[PDB]
DNA sequence: TTACCGTGGGAAAGA
DNA sequence: AATCTTTCCCACGGT
């Protein structure tokens, strides 16, 4: 039912 | 003389100290044929991995035995199952893991499905064994039709692991794959990522935890990525279809196998996850001329999925080094009970020379066929001396083992339950 | 520079 | 014949 992940940031151009 | 079997002194050592051998093949679950001459290698490139504190210890052993460090150095080869085609050797000096950069299976092959065959033997030529990929799917080439779900093999599971990568202008030497390593996202020329790719409802927020879905991915649904090793997750993404160099916005079809895809970052303004040669970045899209369901995006931004699958093996001496090879290994996937107390093993590779233990208890063990084996549960007694039943829950490992002592250990426990 | 090579788009052949 | 899959063809832009 549920997930766990630690979220990697995105950089921008 | 036949070799000498496992004792139950040499089983309680190995529970003790388990330094078990194991190798690991990851590999994608399809496969794009050649025609004549040419070459179309699998991508992502298969790739095999020797885990677990055994090679360490059997390098040890083998050198306490006289072995120079180039003898006691694990070889391995790789090649089309079952085929004329030839092996190509692996190169694993100084890692635990490579890859096969070049392999790929002609038209003069005529089935449907085949498995890679990775073989392996040590530096002074003693034999390790032959072991099997999963079961790779061989196409022709991608339709250009929506997919349909009466064929899931060439679907795609919310939860099952999937690899990625770009690759510019046709051109081989360009292919990256995204990976994570030391914390971040990058777009590798040499290694992949294995992503459990989750399907999200439509208004789950970005957060650490968050709850999946099952079903297959649909184009315009909301995915989570997930490295099946590091943990790592990107933000968010609207998996969408791609068509030349656009996203397309309302296409909802089933996502296929070795289809292009591309990352919008939910909740941005067309921001689209992108590689920049080794980096991994959002790059904004642009809005198509007088089509308003369509975006352009950037070359680094246009993504091939395909599903990925891994076969794994655990094997241990358990009576020191033995002539034949270890393979093939059986596989343990589920038990069941079911007189006296029977337990039932499913899995694949068991033979009649196999035995069950539960802890350091040999059990009575019946073959049935390569899938299934019967064997009698040990009373109680066997693991609490006093007990003429079952006070409290016993759990046992449950462990095979070979007829010349190879031990072959699976993630499964035993437990006995006391009578309610 | 030339010779050679995966790859993807497209033509042709098969069902 | 008409349409989708399989096989054959070939050039871009890489080494």
């Amino acid at each position: 039912k549920k997930a766990t992940a630690t979220t990697w940031m995105v950089p921008t151009a | 003389s036949p070799p000498k079997r496992l004792t139950r002194e040499a089983m309680r050592n190995y529970l003790k100290e388990r330094g078990d051998q194991t190798v690991l093949i990851l590999h994608a679950k399809v496969a794009q044929k050649s025609y004549g001459n040419e070459k179309r290698f699998f991508c992502p490139p298969p790739c095999v991995y020797l885990m677990g504190s055994g090679w360490k210890k059997k390098k040890e052993q083998m050198e306490r035995d006289g072995c120079s460090e180039q003898e006691s150095q694990p070889c391995a080869f790789i090649g089309i199952g079952n085929s004329d085609q030839e092996m190509q050797q692996l190169n694993l000096e100084g890692k635990n893991y490579c890859t096969a950069k070049t392999l790929y299976i002609s038209d003069s092959d005529k089935r449907k499905h085949f498995m890679l065959s990775v073989k392996m033997f040590y530096g002074n030529s003693d034999d390790i064994g032959v072991f099997l990929s999963k079961r790779i799917k061989v196409i022709s080439k991608p339709s250009k039709k929506k997919q349909s779900l009466k064929n899931a093999d060439l679907c795609i599971a919310s939860g099952t692991k999937v690899a990625l990568f770009n690759r510019l202008r046709s051109q081989t030497v360009s292919t990256r794959y995204l990976h994570v390593e030391g914390g971040n996202f990058h777009a590798s020329s040499q290694q992949w990522g294995a992503f459990y790719i989750h399907l999200l409802d439509d208004d789950e927020s970005e957060g650490e935890e968050f709850t999946v879905r099952d079903g297959y991915i649909h184009y315009g649904q909301t995915v989570k990525l997930v490295c099946s090793v590091t943990g790592m997750a990107l933000p968010r993404l609207i998996i969408r279809k791609v068509d030349k160099q656009t996203a397309l916005l309302d296409a909802d079809d089933p996502v296929s196998q070795l289809h292009k895809c591309a990352f919008y970052l939910k909740d941005t303004e067309r921001m689209y996850l992108c590689l920049s040669q080794e980096r991994i970045i959002q790059f904004q899209a642009t809005p198509c001329p007088k089509e308003q369901n369509k975006e352009m995006i950037n070359d680094g931004a246009s993504w091939t999925i395909i599903s990925t699958d891994k076969a794994e093996y655990t094997f241990y001496e358990g009576m020191g080094p033995v002539l034949a090879p270890v393979t093939p290994v059986p596989v343990v996937e589920s038990l069941q009970l079911n007189d006296v107390a029977m337990l039932e093993l499913t899995g694949q590779n068991f033979t009649p020379n196999l035995r069950v233990w539960f802890g350091d208890v040999e059990a009575e063990t019946m073959y049935r066929c390569g899938e299934s084996m019967l064997c009698v549960v040990p009373d109680i007694s066997a693991f609490r001396e006093g007990w003429r039943w079952v006070r409290q829950p016993v759990q046992v490992p449950v462990t095979l083992v070979r007829n010349d002592g190879v031990i072959y250990s699976t993630s499964l426990t035993f437990t006995y339950t006391p009578e309610p």
